[PDB]
RNA sequence: GUGGUGGAGAGGUA
């Protein structure tokens, strides 16, 4: 599918520094995937007394 | 002595209007909550007045009743009335005229069932509510918040690997692909 | 061919056949009460 | 006080982060001494007034109040006197509790959601202790074995090793240099291999 | 790492050792940031002979 | 089939064959909007079918939270990369864009 | 000291185009790249929609007879507007509509020194009885403005006026037959159409050049 | 519309050629462009002067094994590699040296060539260097093309920055942008970043208005 | 010259 999608087959690319603008030697690994938000918010954890 | 609905509440601001003897016990949201009420809910127990805001609720939520089910009416009567004027000729003598009737019978049975269901829910809402003993009329509100993720906040996806956001970084500082399309999330 | 899944279909990769569907889920808490319940009554209900 | 960990890698190793909301509730009475003594604060209810509103003078004397004030810091399980530790707080604008990742080893505090409990030593005898027995600083090496505690973790030893590696044929392998600073202005140029075997 | 950092407390001192530790901790985060190490479905090898 | 779609109900013209004599085409689907779960959290739904639509028996209407259309939708789905970031995914922290 | 002469742009679409500086010097493209593609994803003054009030809604958790969605989704889409203020920085804008159909950027007024780009961003689907009469007012801002940052029923939004959505480069030689030690940069910019390719430049070229002075 | 434009630069002199300069108000983002990007110009281009081949009399290859003076020919260019050296009259010269201790000084000079220190040290007797010096703009090694040798025509020995929070009372999070600077002496590390400025100005002063 | 929380049950986090 990947081949298919006319991406990387390894499913790793080099990627660039978003700050130096150099590209990392090693291709990394990205992609999607799904992350969730779970209901342990700061906003009622921060107590103080 | 109630909020207006749809009123933004930064923390502190009275909310309800009580009377003690005479001091007051209004009702203040806590601090660090802040949002938007979006309803109020007023209950009166049995014996006790309906106030304003009670008697506007009731109001729109019967209107609300009435437009539901006229509208359920006209469907079905219009649904009706076009198939009686379809099996009819362009616009026998005795089938038509005892077609016309029946509809008008059929049309008259439903109206008096709408209504005498409106009636059964309006005196359904007229009642008034089983509060606790010393409970003369409870209020009740509701606020939303909109809570924007921010550092400290655990999110975890889908294979047990948890984490806490550490920090949001300017787009710029992001790692990006060479095609210019950046990452959102670097585990 | 169902009207929902025409508007999205996933590709599934399953290579295994389908042999019956997966039954509702919450049957196992829905039976439970509606069989204490007996709401439909036969002139003999069920013992 | 406590909230949730946060890894801040900008943070010296004595130094810890801290919500500007958590410092001004915990310092409040010290925020009320300096404002009544700067002048700022006549009467406390306009002291109290200015710390609800937080007017801009309010974070000075806050940052005064807290910049050589040490905080004491624990996690929940607290297996051996490392478990509790005292820093010196640096305010940030958040809600989350930035840590130094050489200390979570000794916490054994990850950041998949672990809080951590804030505490202040009020007397000069207690910050004193803070700063001079309970520092971050002060232990390094566990009580238990004279073993260094505060040790790289995952990331800056994958690092590090990385750094430390050789290629049989990388660019520039066999050229010399004659300082360490050479070496830096070659790589950070690009035209040398981050490990290639070379002279200096 | 561990033993250079026991070394280094035990001959250098105290201070110039924590000056060390955030030092190479430092250069530790920028270097791996530098690298673009990460795990893919290929980096593991399963062996022919298995 | 769909009589009238809004945010808030749906009607749906019932189809002659599942039908009884009278009160033939009477399907009122009020939406449950914005309330409160259990754990405070927003519950509403939204419609996903417009005007004159043909549904079956049994096909999701309005799909209330988490939900997107028809299918479970718990979180969100972005653009990430597995790479050590200035050590600010440490431990197990996340860097976000 | 090469420098570039008489920026060349070309135009991909209305929003995709490409910027080619010819002459500079070896090494130094990927060097401006670098800063431009941050500047430009930074700070570009932008105008976004700020405030959207309708008439009949209260708070945006609600929903309003006849309209296909409810406030919040009305807003979300109205947020993705390509809108630009060629005259005074703040304006207002109206909407009404009623009865069915689809309302898009184009049921807005226009105004003299105002105009939209994206006239097919659907905002809203309308049923028979649907009939909406929205207040808008925008205004011209840089950074990402929420609505914290920023009479009941007017309702504040999230404002992000960085008209830039993906900026990305490559550097090749430049032979300018005097010498082939030169080098040239391609500046790959996809916005949101807003602006035009050769005035966000100089505006950048401005940034940077007002940032080093400050030596 | 409007920035942080700040005035207020600080040289903390930490040493004659190697010295320490801070930026304390500026926009969140700008701390790392104007940081890699200096930090690239003084490491890319700035126009100097080195020596990039020499004559090792009685050395015909580099791995030659020479005698009278202590040390090895690698030893030797290493140290030769330190020189810095200014040329006001041309953009090419070489230098010979002859003694038959060897230091800088010894080799001799006409009006044109400079060079910053004379003491430092190369070797030791128990010398006929015949070595050419010319202008560059960066660093490049002989390999990107005795007879040759590595080349560091910047003057800045090392440069390295660093971008921690600025704290504005009602900002709270800003860039501070802190530069340590090594020169090879030739230059004042401030002038030489008043250098690297005017580059980077002189680069986009066509577009700017 | 004055300042406002017991116990049980259930679930969850580290
Ligand atoms: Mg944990």
């Amino acid at each position: 599918m990947l081949k298919l999608a006319d991406l990387p087959e390894s499913g790793q690319m080099r990627l660039f520094d978003g700050r130096t603008g150099n590209q990392f030697e090693r291709p990394t690994t990205v992609g999607y995937m799904y992350m969730l938000k779970l209901n342990h918010l700061v906003d009622d954890k921060m107590h103080a007394r | 002595g109630i909020v207006y609905v749809g009123a933004e509440v930064q923390a502190g601001d009275i909310l309800v209007g009580k009377v003690t003897p005479v001091k007051d016990t209004s009702l203040r949201v806590p601090t660090g909550t802040k949002g938007t009420v979006i309803d109020v809910q007023v209950f009166t127990r049995d014996g006790v007045e309906r106030d304003s805001r009670a008697l506007s609720i009731e109001k729109m939520q019967l209107d609300q009743i009435r437009k539901d089910l006229n509208e359920e009416f006209r469907i079905v009567e219009g649904a009706t009335f076009e198939r009686l004027r379809a099996a009819l000729v362009g616009a026998a003598d005795d089938a038509l005229n005892e077609q016309l009737e029946k509809a008008q019978a059929y049309i008259s049975d439903r109206r008096q069932l709408l209504d005498d269901k409106f009636e059964d829910k309006k005196r359904k809402l007229q009642q008034g509510d089983d509060l606790a003993p010393g409970v003369l009329k409870i209020v009740k509100v509701y606020l939303a918040i909109k809570r924007r993720i921010q550092p400290g906040d655990k999110m975890a996806g889908r294979h047990g690997n948890k984490g806490v956001v550490s920090v949001i970084m300017p787009v710029e500082d992001m790692p990006h692909d060479a095609n210019g399309t950046p990452v959102d999330i670097v585990l | 061919y169902s009207y929902t899944e025409k508007k999205r279909i996933r590709k599934d990769f399953s290579k295994l056949p389908d042999v019956m569907d997966v039954p509702y889920l919450l049957a196992i808490q829905l039976d439970s009460y509606r069989e204490f319940l007996q709401a439909g009554a036969t002139k003999e209900q069920f013992r | 006080g406590r909230s949730v960990i946060t890894v801040g890698p900008t943070l010296r190793l004595h130094q810890c982060g801290l919500p500007k909301k958590m410092a001004l509730e915990l310092f409040k009475p010290f925020i009320f001494g300096k404002l009544e003594g700067r002048g700022m604060a006549t009467t406390i209810k306009a002291a109290k007034k200015m710390v609800e509103r937080e007017l801009p003078e309010v974070w000075d004397v806050l940052a005064e109040v807290i910049r050589e004030h040490p905080v004491l810091l624990n996690r929940a399980p607290t297996l051996h006197r490392l478990g509790i530790q005292a820093f010196e707080p640096v305010l940030i604008e958040g809600k989350a509790i930035q840590l130094h990742p050489l200390v979570c080893a000794a916490y054994n505090a990850d950041f998949d959601g672990d809080q951590m409990a804030v505490h202040v030593p009020l007397t000069l005898e207690a910050q004193l202790e803070a700063r001079a027995l309970m520092m971050s600083t002060n232990n390094i090496l566990s009580p238990a074995n004279g073993e260094p505690i505060i040790v790289p973790s995952q990331d800056v030893v994958m690092g590090l090793y990385y750094m430390t590696r050789e290629a049989i044929n990388a660019k520039g392998e066999g050229m010399a240099f004659a300082d360490l600073q050479e070496v830096d202005r070659a790589y950070r140029s690009g035209q040398a291999s981050l490990h290639a075997r070379v002279k200096v | 790492i561990s033993k250079l950092i026991n070394h280094c407390y035990r001959v250098v001192g105290l201070k110039d050792t924590v000056i060390f530790a955030d030092q190479l901790m430092y250069t530790g985060f920028a270097y791996s940031t530098i690298s673009g190490v990460s795990i893919g479905v290929n980096d593991f090898v399963i062996p022919d002979e298995k | 089939v769909i009589d009238s779609v809004d945010a808030s109900r749906v009607v749906v013209r019932v189809a002659d064959d599942e039908v009884e004599t009278g009160e033939a085409g009477v399907d009122i689907y009020n939406l449950t909007k914005y309330t409160r779960s259990n754990q405070n959290t927003c519950i509403n739904q939204r419609p996903l079918v417009s005007k004159g639509d043909v549904v079956a028996r049994g096909d999701i209407l309005a799909d209330g939270p988490s939900t997107d259309m028809g299918e479970l939708a718990l979180g969100q789905n972005m653009r990430v990369a597995f790479m050590p970031w200035n050590g600010f995914n440490f431990e197990d922290s996340i860097c976000l864009s | 000291f090469l420098t570039p002469r008489h920026i060349d742009v070309q135009v991909v679409s209305q929003t995709r185009a490409k910027i080619t500086l010819e002459p500079l010097e070896r090494g130094f493209g990927h060097t401006l790249g670098n800063a431009l593609r941050r500047i430009l994803l930074s700070s570009m003054p932008g105008c976004a929609v700020v405030e959207a009030e309708i008439d009949g809604v209260l708070h945006e958790y609600s929903a309003i007879e006849g309209v296909q969605e409810d406030v919040i989704e009305i807003l979300l889409n109205l947020k993705g507007l390509a809108i630009k203020l060629h005259g005074r920085d703040e304006v207002t804008l109206t909407l009404a509509k009623k009865g069915s159909g689809v309302v898009t950027a184009a049921d807005i007024q226009l105004d003299h020194d105002v105009e939209i780009i994206n006239g097919d961003h659907v905002i809203a689907n309308l049923a028979d009885n649907g009939a909406l009469n929205m207040k808008l007012k925008v205004a011209r801002g840089r950074g990402y403005e929420p609505a914290d940052a920023r009479s009941i029923g007017r309702l504040q939004l999230d404002a992000s006026f960085s008209p830039v959505r993906r900026v990305s480069y490559v550097v090749e030689n430049a032979r300018v037959e005097q010498r082939t030690n030169l080098d040239k940069l391609v500046l790959d910019l996809e916005t949101n159409g807003t602006l035009d390719p050769e005035e966000a430049i100089r505006r950048a070229a401005t940034i940077l050049q007002q940032q080093l002075a400050a030596f």
